[PDB]
Parts: structure tokens; C-alpha cells; sequence
């Protein structure tokens, strides 16, 4: 479960991203494909070029999704329930794809957010990304 | 992944008794009912709608048999595994566009298939000898990944 | 989460188990050791040898949680409370043994229940076992 | 593992760069922070109870820099990490009875610290090729478990 100190060390957190989430976004998916090359296998209709505009709205979704989980980090299976239901029901990646992103994701942060990625801002961090990946993955059976 | 004489012998024994084209519909099967998201790579096999649908599904039972007859004849290449599945992993990756991890959830339930056909006789050792082989296979599946 | 047919089908397939509930915990413990080496990590004060006193105890303790947990399907975060506090507090096995334990039980289950190990039943006691696991590594951080 | 000839220049090259100090007192100590049940391994270590405890502490910070040493090690034997690191493997198994999971949550702290330290200059690219070095380090960590 997410304390309130790890509420507030990722609204601080995100905050501080602010317009730059959709960026950031982007990054940790071009990190993930890199890094991961297994997780291209769910973007074989993608272009996948170097600052391919497709990677990079598709990087603000991914961070848009995010920023309304930390507004609603009380009630985050109602909050996502709709991308929940397309993540179960059409988009099917393997659980095991949501770590890699999340691990991107926090990468993309440190790389970042040099002043604000403290040990327990980065614990905060990481239990938020693994609870939205929980609730993305609840419905899958 | 290195498996000792003795669970060479057990393997090529146990699966002597295999029926091959058998097991690989119900373990294809059984991933498509345990783990309903990797229906995603067989849209075309027609109804998946229900466990009987998945598991009676002919298009199913067909492509088990492919993918355990690739499993058998890697049986016989046990100490050169990666070598085996380099082609099929390129095509897995570039072509089929499969997730490599469908791979280790696909050898546990082809382990769990051979309990169920098996019962008693697949004994632990005999079980730790295939899932070495199980976690091979998929590795060497995964090898060509890019 | 786990539905009515899920419930149904656990509380068929456990109950067949019947008076073999601590003989499987055991096997399945067994199996896991052999296959899984890495998981003997976390009993270096055990034999863990075929035969061994202490892997059979640990296999009933193992089994009757289970049991609990069949119990009170509807309540498993209280119902387990007290176990989960101890894996988050001294038992502290990393979440990824508990997937190895639990296919153990699988290969277990499906050794000695041909008839009652259907696609749909294997289906179900696996979602039930990750709900269990996921229960006793609730409380890690 | 698979280093191509221009991620080994890229990796030696960052590494070249690397304050060990820092670099591996942050990765100890935010394993034993982010991942807190790690801290079963510690113990003798002293006061773990708190963040800036923990990242304080002298005995975290002087193992971390240790573990660097076993990893500019491995950086400088990127072609037979298993010969590397089997001593260590059979210490950890043998003698510690670390589970090898905690070393891909070590490798990915580590990439954190790093991506920390060198902000923008922790490239993609650059990424790509430490995630390759500690998958690498894990996995012969892991080699001589049994
Ligand atoms: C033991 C592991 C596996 C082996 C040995 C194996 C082997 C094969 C073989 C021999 C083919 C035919 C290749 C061709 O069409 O040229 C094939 C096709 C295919 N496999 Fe794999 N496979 C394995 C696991 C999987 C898994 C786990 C999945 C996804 C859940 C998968 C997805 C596919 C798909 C989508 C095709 C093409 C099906 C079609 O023609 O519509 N495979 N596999
Ligand atoms: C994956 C990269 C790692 C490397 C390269 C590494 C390296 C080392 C080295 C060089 C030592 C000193 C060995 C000696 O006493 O001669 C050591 C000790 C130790 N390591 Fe590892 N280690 C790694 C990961 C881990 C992890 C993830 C854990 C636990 C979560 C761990 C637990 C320990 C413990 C408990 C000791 C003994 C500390 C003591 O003296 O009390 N190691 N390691
Ligand atoms: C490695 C794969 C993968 C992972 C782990 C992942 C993890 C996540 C996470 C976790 C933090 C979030 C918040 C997130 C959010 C989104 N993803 Ni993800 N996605 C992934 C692969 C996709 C793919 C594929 C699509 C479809 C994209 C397209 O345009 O076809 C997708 C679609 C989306 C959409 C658009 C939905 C819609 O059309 O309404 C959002 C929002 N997502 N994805
Ligand atoms: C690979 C490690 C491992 C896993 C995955 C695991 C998975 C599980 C699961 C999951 C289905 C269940 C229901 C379960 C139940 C129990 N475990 Ni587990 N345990 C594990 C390692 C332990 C260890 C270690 C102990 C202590 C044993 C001893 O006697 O010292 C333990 C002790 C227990 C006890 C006894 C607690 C007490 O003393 O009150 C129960 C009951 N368990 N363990």
C-alpha cells in the first residue's frame, strides 16, 4: 500500500516533472526499447526511428495516464478503470513488461530530477509504479 | 542449463512415452485457458471463447503439434540448445513478433502436462531434469531477441 | 480476482486433495527444491534431502494456510494477516520464489488428480495461488 | 554476454568516470532502502532504521565500494564474467545464501545511482549497454549455485 509519505514524495516528484511529463515519457520508452529489446515485440506497427513522433505521443499518453493516477493516488483502481479494461482485454503485454517500464521510468527521473530522486523519494517512486502496474494488470483473467 | 547423465536418460525415457502431437495441443491449450492474454498471437485460430473452445479448438491442437514436434527434435540437441532454436528465434522475433516470455510460461505448462499424463512417473527428479530442459528451450528461444 | 467459478473450482480440487493436503505440500516443496536450486536459499537450517522431517513439517504448515485460505476465500488479506506479517518481517522471501512454489503445486496437483485437473480447474488454482502470494508479499515495504 | 566492440568503449569509457565511493555507498545503500527486506542480509552492518541511517552508515558504504570492486572486476573480464565471478558465486551461494533475484534489484539500483550521478550523460545508448553489463553480472553471480 502506498503510506502517506509515499503519496507525498510522489506528488512532490511528479510535480516537479510537471509539463515535462509527456518528455519523460517518451524517454523511458526509448530507454525500455533499447535497454529491453524484448518489448519492441508489442510495437511491430510502430515506427520505431530515432525521435519518432509516434513513440513520443504515444510517451504522453503513458505520462498523461500517470499524471492522473498521482491526482487520484487514493482510488487509483477507479481512476484507471478504463485503461485497465484495454489493457486485459486488447493491448495483453506480459506482466513482466510493466517492471521494465517502471525500472525505465525511474531512470528517466534520476536522470532528471538530480535534487529530488532521494532514497526515499526513489522507494515512493517505485511502489507507485508497481502499484499502477498492479492495477493495469487486475483484470487480465 | 546442463543436465546430468542420469536426467538425460530420464528425459529421453519419459518422452519415448510421449504422445507428441497430443501434449502439444493440451499444453498450447492450457496456455491459451491459464493465461488468456496470449489468445493475442492467435486471433485467426477462430473460437477461444471459452476453456472447451480453447481446448478443442483444432487450429489449436494443429499448432501444438508444430511447436512440440520443435521441442522434440530439441531434445536431441541438448548441449547445443541455442544453436537449435537460433532460426526459430529469429522468426519469433522479426516476424511473429511473440514476447519471449510466453516461452517460460509455455515450458511450465508443458511441465504441468506431462504431470497430469503421467502422474506418479513424473517423479521430482524427473521434473527437475525437464524443467532444466524447459528453461533451456526457452532461453535459446530467446536468444536471437533484437 | 477471483471469481465464482474460480471459488468453486478451488474448493473441488482442494477438497479432493482431502487428507493428502500435508503429503502435497511437502512433494510440491520437494519438487521445488530440485527444480528451483535457488530457492534452498532460504532454508540453509533445513535438511531438505527426500524424506526429511523438517520438509515435510514445513509442507503441512504450508498445506493448512492453504486450507485457511480455502476457508475464508472471500477474506484472504485477514484471514492471512498474521502470516503475511511474517513473511514481511522475517521470512522475507524475494515474490518471485512464490511463482516456483506455486507451479510446484501445480505439477503436484496435476500428478494426483487426473479427472479433477482440467484446463479450467489448473486455471483457477493458479489465479488462487498468485492471490495468496500476492496476500503474503502485501506487507515487504 | 553480447557487448558489441562501440558499448564495451562505452561502458569502460563511463566507468573511467566513476566515483566508486558514491557510486556504490548509493547502490548499497538504496538496495537496503527501496527493497528494505534486503536488509536481512545486513544485519551485523548496525543501525539500517532509517534512510539517511542506512545511507550513513559506514559499513554500507564500505561494502558498497567492495561490491564496485568485484564489478570493475567483471568490467575489465566483460568476455568471461562466469570465470569472473564463480569464487564469488560459490560465496554467495555457499556461505551467504543470497538468493540470486537480489542481484538484478542490485544491478537496476546501480543504473538508478548511475543515471543519478550522470544525469543527461547517462544516455539511452548508454543505458543499454550497463543494462547488458548487469544482466552479465548477475547471471554469473548466479552461475555456480546449486
Ligand atoms: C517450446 C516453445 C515453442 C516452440 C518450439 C515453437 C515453435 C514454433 C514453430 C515450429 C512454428 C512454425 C514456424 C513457421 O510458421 O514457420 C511456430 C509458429 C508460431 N508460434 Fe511458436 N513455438 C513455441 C512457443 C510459442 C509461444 C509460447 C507462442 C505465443 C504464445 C508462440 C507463437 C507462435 C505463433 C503466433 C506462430 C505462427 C502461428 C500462425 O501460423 O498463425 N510460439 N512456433
Ligand atoms: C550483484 C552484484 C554483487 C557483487 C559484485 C557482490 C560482491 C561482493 C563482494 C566482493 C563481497 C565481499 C566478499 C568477501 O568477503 O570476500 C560480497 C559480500 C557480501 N555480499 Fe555480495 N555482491 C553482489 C550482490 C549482492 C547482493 C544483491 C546481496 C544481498 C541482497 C549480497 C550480499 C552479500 C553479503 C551479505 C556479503 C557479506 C557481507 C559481510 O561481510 O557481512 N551481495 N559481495
Ligand atoms: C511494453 C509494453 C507496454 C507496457 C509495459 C505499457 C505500460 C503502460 C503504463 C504503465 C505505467 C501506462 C500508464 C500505460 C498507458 C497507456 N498505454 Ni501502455 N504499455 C505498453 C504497451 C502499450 C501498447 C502496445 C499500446 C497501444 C499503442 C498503440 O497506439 O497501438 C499501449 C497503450 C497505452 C495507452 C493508450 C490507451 C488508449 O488507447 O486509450 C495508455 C494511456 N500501451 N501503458
Ligand atoms: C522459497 C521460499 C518460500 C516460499 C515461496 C514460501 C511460500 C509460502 C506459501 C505460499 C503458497 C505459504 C502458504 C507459506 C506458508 C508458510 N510458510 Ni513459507 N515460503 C517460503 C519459505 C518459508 C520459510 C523459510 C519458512 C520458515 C521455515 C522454518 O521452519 O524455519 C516458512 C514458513 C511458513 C509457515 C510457518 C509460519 C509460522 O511459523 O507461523 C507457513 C504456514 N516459509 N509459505
Amino acid at each position: 500500500v502506498l503510506s502517506p509519505a509515499d503519496k507525498t514524495n510522489v506528488k512532490a516528484a511528479w510535480g516537479k516533472v510537471g509539463a515535462h511529463a509527456g518528455e519523460y515519457g517518451a524517454e523511458a520508452l526509448e530507454r525500455m526499447f533499447l535497454s529491453f529489446p524484448t518489448t519492441k515485440t508489442y510495437f511491430p506497427h510502430f515506427d520505431l526511428s530515432h525521435g519518432s513522433a509516434q513513440v513520443k505521443g504515444h510517451g504522453k499518453k503513458v505520462a498523461d495516464a500517470l499524471t492522473n493516477a498521482v491526482a487520484h493516488v487514493d482510488d487509483m483502481p477507479n481512476a484507471l478503470s478504463a485503461l485497465s479494461d484495454l489493457h486485459a482485454h486488447k493491448l495483453r503485454v506480459d506482466p513482466v513488461n510493466f517492471k521494465l517500464l517502471s525500472h525505465c521510468l525511474l531512470v528517466t527521473l534520476a536522470a532528471h530530477l538530480p535534487a529530488e530522486f532521494t532514497p526515499a523519494v526513489h522507494a515512493s517512486l517505485d511502489k507507485f509504479l508497481a502499484s499502477v502496474s498492479t492495477v493495469l494488470t487486475s483484470k487480465y483473467r | 542449463v546442463h543436465l546430468t547423465p542420469e536426467e538425460k536418460s530420464a528425459v529421453t525415457a519419459l518422452w519415448g512415452k510421449v504422445n507428441v502431437d497430443e501434449v502439444g495441443g493440451e499444453a498450447l491449450g492450457r496456455l491459451l485457458v491459464v493465461y488468456p492474454w496470449t489468445q493475442r498471437f492467435f486471433e485467426s485460430f477462430g473460437d477461444l471463447s471459452t476453456p472447451d473452445a480453447v481446448m478443442g479448438n483444432p487450429k489449436v491442437k494443429a499448432h501444438g503439434k508444430k511447436v512440440l514436434g520443435a521441442f522434440s527434435d530439441g531434445l536431441a540437441h541438448l548441449d547445443n540448445l541455442k544453436g537449435t532454436f537460433a532460426t526459430l528465434s529469429e522468426l519469433h522475433c522479426d516476424k511473429l513478433h511473440v514476447d519471449p516470455e510466453n516461452f517460460r510460461l509455455l515450458g511450465n505448462v508443458l511441465v504441468c502436462v506431462l504431470a497430469h499424463h503421467f502422474g506418479k512417473e513424473f517423479t521430482p527428479p524427473v521434473q527437475a531434469a525437464y524443467q532444466k530442459v524447459v528453461a533451456g528451450v526457452a532461453n535459446a528461444l530467446a536468444h536471437k531477441y533484437h
